[PDB]
RNA sequence: AAAUAAGGGCGUAUGGGGAAUGCCUAGGCUCUCAGAGGCGAUGAAGGACGUGAUAAGCUGCGAAAAGCUGCGGGGACUGGCACACACAGAUUGAUCCGCAGAUAUCCGAAUGGGGCAACCCGCUAUAUUGAAGAUAUAGCACACCGAUAGGUGGGCAAACCCGCUGAACUGAAACAUCUAAGUAGGCGGAGGAGAAGAAAACAAAAGUGAUUCCGUAAGUAGUGGCGAGCGAACGCGGAUUAGCCC
RNA sequence: CUGUCUGAAUUCGGCGGGACCAUCCGCUAAGGCUAAAUACUCCUGAGAGACCGAUAGUGAACCAGUACCGUGAGGGAAAGGUGAAAAGAACCGUGAAUAACGGAGUGAAAUAGAUCCUGAAACCAUACGCUUACAAGCGGUCGGAGCCCUUUCGUGGGGUGACGGCGUGCCUUUUGCAUAAUGAGCCUACGAGUUAACGCUGCUGGCAAGGAUAAGUACUUCAGUACGGAUCCGCAGCGAAAGCG
RNA sequence: AUGGAUAAUAAUCGGGCAUAAGCAUAUUACCGAAGCUAUGGAUUUGCAAGUUUGCAAGUGGUAGGGGAGCAUUCUAACAGGGUUGAAGGUUUUUCGUAAGGAGGGCUGGACUGGUUAGAAAAGAAAAUGUAGGCAUAAGUAACGAUAAUGCGGGCGAGAAACCCGCACACCGAAAAACUAAGGUUUCCACAGCUAUGCUAAUCAGCUGUGGGUUAGUCUGGUCCUAAGGCGAACCCGAAAGGGA
RNA sequence: CACGAAUGGUGUAACGAUCUGGACACUGUCUCAGCCAUGAGCUCGGUGAAAUUGUAGUAACGGUGAAGAUGCCGUUUACCCG
RNA sequence: AGCAUAGUGAUCCGGUGGUUCCGCAUGGAAGGGCCAUCGCUCAAAGGAUAAAAGGUACGCCGGGGAUAACAGGCUGAUCUCC
RNA sequence: UUGGGCUGUUCGCCCAUUAAAGUGGUACGCGAGCUGGGUUCAGAACGUCGUGAGACAGUUCGGUCUCUAUCUACUGCGGGCG
């Protein structure tokens, strides 16, 4: 018998052309050129979230270097020693520590200087 | 429709009692003289078609 | 300039006239053709004359 | 009234545009079972022109023109698509269906001559002013045979079948033998089928007894630039069965 | 079978048994007719479809071999749906207007009003919320204030997003393409490894030194149980063959 | 380290710039990948328990090979849903490794579909692919001989183009009259400005209604014949047919 | 290098929208361009296409690169729209 | 068979010698089969046929930057300069 | 950083001047800027090769150069905002 694939064909690349929600032009109405830029998009997206976890890490050492310049140390040196004495903190605790409890952060200099 | 059999491979290549195909030789034809008689000797006896010849010929002779 | 079709009405009964599709054996089979395929319009002797 | 970035971007809502999708059928496709396989000189197939209370088309019908008659069925509406203003017919039994009849213009095998199909022009008999211009009816082609009054055939149209002719592309990884293929195409005739059909036949030491078709035999024997390829027969099992005339 | 030439005997004769000869076997040419089983559908009556459903199915579901193209042979389209029933909008107003619209009546529906069932996408516009006139590139992605709606109240949702990091579309052909190598204006619909016959491998099933029927036939509630062993494969191979096994 | 010429659009340690932030050796800390590890989860083979779990080794991928599945149309059985709202269209939530499944609101107003098994016209983003619809170029080219127009009245809702009048201009061996070929009603009058007229139009070779073609002498037939055609009889050729 | 006698040899009055060289007259052909008129063009009112088109918010230099960059790297420049 | 490595040509077809191997009803024969052996500068020597040369600026179709002419690129043989 | 004669010429030789009459690159700059004189289209003829069809880095006469500027790049003129 005759089968046509007539409503689940269009069906199908609503669900697709939906997620094309805010594009220029016409990135969002027309099918082929929707679905060529949420293919690539999902490319950026698959990437970016291995660099997510490497410019945060940079944001941290940043804010613990300028939060270890205050007391007259450096980042490195304060990174050596805080290793070298069995304390275990990451940088994202550190960071935060840094930025919202200095008196934490120089109670932690001072334990470890 | 039915599979016809190649006439050219069906005059040679008389198939042996369990899986091989037995045929001649060649070189044997019209210039023996100056041939040893050891060439002559052993390309007297009929042979067996090669493995890598196996698959051609049986498709020929119409056993796949 | 000049084209290709000058018309004469007849010239072209002369040609394509029923009476000259009639007297050919082959020109004959043109008439069966046309019949047989159901055209309305047979030879150009179809179009109807000045009255 | 308000707002205002001249304008642009994004999101929502409401519009125009278009015809997809969904649903449906008026139409198509492949077949099964049982029939039939033709029409035409008493003028075919196919058309032209006409025909309505009203009528542009389609349908039906031919100057007897959406109709006439006979025999059966049928029992209240009917004057086709087609309605509306109307006008008429019809239980005395209309309209309608089945079968059998009548009329059936012109062209067309077209057949009185011709011709540019639907036109023109005639001869002989009769009648009309009959006489010039013209009219109404009938008969006027060809071939054959019938001895003579008269009979037969012209042409058209699906496939099957028969006879006469009959390619090339293609394949051979080129190409000429070969294949394609006695296929496509052309011409003529007949019937529901046609052709074939009753042994100057097979077979082999045993036998069968007309032809046709189905399954094996068999991709076998064989044939072939022994290349591509082509490819039986005997015997066996079934459908049907029928033999006769010079 | 013959286009041309030649050319026999009459039954102790003639022809055939795949060159030819002898023996055996079969038949009796140079005359004719013959139903059934067999092939097809311009048609006819009845009936079906794990057949199509308006770009499908016949070219043609509809004034289709039509409209259009050519001198001619010839080629050849597009075009279905209001509503249950036209009850198809009397009447009033703006308007020059029987152009259109707003009312009024019909309906269950008039955003079912004749472009008439539902009616999407491309495309063209209006209103509202957030941004945008010192800022350079496949226009996205990951972070990120601010401002608008909603809220089971939230390390809840939706919209826009100032600013920062990364990032030279897709397909095909290529050693190698952002390539300035090919291709596409966009959307909707159509569109390309399917079937028959004959075989081979993998899985599964029946029977098993046996396995299986074909054509056909009978019955019947009929395109759908019994019978049918003709025949095919396997069970023994070697040799060109006689032949042996 | 220094001198040993350089190329044509503006140049280079990548730039700022550095006398060390250059070079050579040695040391320490740190940064640094999808590498390794920490946490959670999924999957393929091999080994055991059973009827999913545990351990080990893995899990980039083109040509290509293998295994599990989704949707679509229809069919056979059992079990259903719908005018108290089916299919279809538009938004939203949730579930799955994905193809996809399920639920809610709005339009819509009659069909639809679960489980097991079966079949296939069974899935588009590209073929300078086909048909229909709609954009861009863009309110851009163009509006078709540079013979020419101006004013005043008329109908009219509406006049640069229509009608009338006065002026101007052009052709005039022509852009004048007849008519053949051809067209086949375009001819004339009245209503209309929808489509047609490359603009509007009250106008028209457009639309709808009523009319229009009169032959003894004109052109053809009834008269004749040329080129050529047909052609009884006759002569040829497989047939159709050819010559005459 | 490598003409040659009816694929004819050598001349020839007239002729040629034939090819080639030179002379007179004449001129915007030029030195060297200038001025004027109409149509097109420009603005406005009416009607209104097409070729082309993957999406685009579409810079320059030096370099890299399938060896000649609007889109890549570094620097420089650039208010938005016609 | 030669001190050893080169002195060569598949298949089809046809010829010669040997052979109760078969020989289409039977007995012969024609013919075929088996062994030995002959005929191919098939020299393009794994030989597409027994049998085969050129032009296209009148050309056409299908493809290639797999491959040349112009230009770009790499290197200087040549060139120019020191 | 000149103007002419010859040649399609680049080049080159010559004539008369000048302070000088430079060397080169930019797809041997520039044909959606111009011409088509040369070269590679179809016609014809000569020399030569080929039996022939035809050919020549041999010569001569003639022979259609398409496109309405989207983005950027330039030359000018405006509107909006700050």
């Amino acid at each position: 018998p005759r089968s046509v694939n007539s409503v689940a064909k269009r069906a199908r690349r609503k669900k697709i052309m939906k997620q094309a929600k805010g594009f220029f032009g016409r990135r969002k109405n027309v099918w082929t050129v929707a679905k060529n830029a949420v293919e690539k998009a999902m490319s950026y997206a698959y990437r970016d979230r291995k660099q997510n976890k490497r410019n945060f890490r940079s944001l941290w050492i940043q804010r613990i270097n300028a939060g270890a310049r205050l007391e007259g140390m450096s980042y490195s040196q304060f990174m050596g020693k805080v290793k070298a004495n069995g304390i275990e903190l990451n940088r994202k605790v550190l960071a935060d520590l840094a930025m919202n409890h200095p008196e934490a952060f120089k109670a932690i200099l001072n334990k470890v200087k | 429709p039915k599979m016809k059999t190649k006439s050219s491979a069906k005059k040679r290549f008389k198939v042996t009692g369990s899986g091989k195909i037995k045929r001649k030789h060649a070189f044997k034809s019209h210039i023996l003289t100056k041939k040893s008689k050891k060439r002559k000797l052993a390309l007297t006896h009929s042979a067996l078609v090669h493995k890598t010849d196996e698959k051609s010929i049986k498709q020929q002779l119409r056993i796949i | 300039s000049k084209r290709t079709f000058q018309p004469s009405k007849r010239k072209r009964r002369n040609k394509h006239g029923f009476m000259d599709r009639m007297a050919s054996a082959n020109g004959r089979k043109v008439l069966a053709r046309r019949r047989a395929k159901g055209r309305h319009k047979l030879t150009v002797s179809s179009e109807p004359r000045h009255k």
